[PDB]
């Protein structure tokens, strides 16, 4: 429980990161390994996520707006970089 | 100037002088954003190939106006070390590399019953600095840090 | 909202999977990319998960008993194969594209 | 007789009748747990090497007592195809490879104004079956599906 100071750019970053998180929950559920309590955490995160994307998009110009599926792709790349600790996964996540 | 790029797009600039060196780049980054050196994983952009601490930045595929990628390896996996008091008695301490030398001294103070400003720690000959994280000294499980008494 | 029949072994699978999700939250957090509410969901997950592990470890034999840190290793492995939809070396030895 | 291991580590048996082809293996996995062939990603245990379609299992090091790894990929992402009514008029439909043929016929039915029971779809000569997923037929972006009327 130790907080790390961040800047404004972390909001849109977290929305994308957690989009990728959702995409993993979903792929995991395909394996039929996601228990019932776990399936609820999947559905609620999607609910909030869609609520936050809809809220964030309006707060930003149209040319920069992104869909749930568009952010998933960015979040996936980001997660690959963190798991493999290698920008090659990768580059799209910016590093 | 050199451009440092982090995960999620955040950027900042670094000035390298007089000559280019990886060791210095990391020290520079530490001063700019406060990321400990030992946690820095640097890579060339857009290559994605990790820099090498030995070889200078100009002797690599890197130079002026070029971008580097920073990923931060937390390196905060708990581990145990040994600290030998003035009488030769060694005790174990649970620590993380991301905690400060000062925090380890607080742990040593309480256990050893000695004020912290009345001693300093040393590892492999060299002294440990209050403000630095334990990870800068490359401590390992059951490494032996020595206690030294002031006057 | 459609559901998926799971099976008894889902409990253990989810603990490890989410243990890997936590490892990703943490690693993301050190990139100064995780906003404050995000860091809250990180720490909540860690608490919940840690209590689930203690509860689940009592019912299983000592050999297959796993701690949060070693479960993480398993969760990230799963995460790797999922992210690539490819068991093919996605977990065992390197292979990043 | 073969062991299929899924992501969670759960296993189940599949006995290969004759050819011992990958296609046959997938057909048995569909019968066993209901995962459509086009969604199955299979690999050898514990090497992880993916199975080769045009090669006999007994040739890839897969004999009795062997274990194959199953990863499920839903393939739920949207694509567009064309359905040609009897007249020759092609019209575009947005679909997902997971949607059933009956589902697609419902779209065609609504657009063409023809009751689903009064027609059947075909692709590359072979009939589409109501209770089967579209992914079953390897439909690609703008593949042509023909509509056939009934008496």
């Amino acid at each position: 429980t130790t907080q790390i100071e961040v800047g404004p750019g972390a909001t849109n970053a977290t929305i994308n990161f957690e989009a990728g998180i959702l995409e993993c929950y979903e792929r995991f559920s395909w394996q039929r390994a996601l228990d019932y309590p776990g399936q609820d955490r999947l559905h609620r995160l999607k609910r909030k996520l869609e609520s936050r994307i809809k809220t964030h998009n309006k707060s930003e110009p149209e040319n920069k707006r992104m869909s749930l599926e568009e952010r998933k792709a960015i979040g996936v790349k980001m997660m690959k970089v963190l798991l493999f600790m290698d920008p090659s996964a990768g580059i799209e996540g910016f590093e | 100037d050199l451009t440092v790029k982090m995960l999620a797009g955040n950027e900042f600039q670094v000035s390298l002088s007089s000559s280019m060196s990886v060791s210095e780049l990391k020290a520079q980054i530490t001063q700019k954003i406060g990321v400990h050196a030992f946690q820095q994983r640097l890579a060339v952009h857009p290559s994605g190939v990790a820099l090498q601490d030995r070889v200078p930045l100009a002797s690599q595929g890197l130079g002026p106006g070029s971008t580097v990628l920073l990923v931060v390896d937390k390196c905060d996996e708990p581990l145990s070390i040994l600290v030998r008091n003035n009488k030769g008695r060694s005790s174990t301490y649970e620590v993380r590399l991301t905690q400060t030398v000062a925090h380890l001294k607080q742990q040593v103070s309480g256990l050893e019953g000695v004020q912290d400003d009345l001693f300093w720690l040393t590892f492999e000959g060299k002294p440990l600095e209050d403000q630095l994280p334990l990870g800068e000294y490359g401590l390992k499980p059951l490494s032996t840090v020595f206690m030294n008494l002031r006057l």
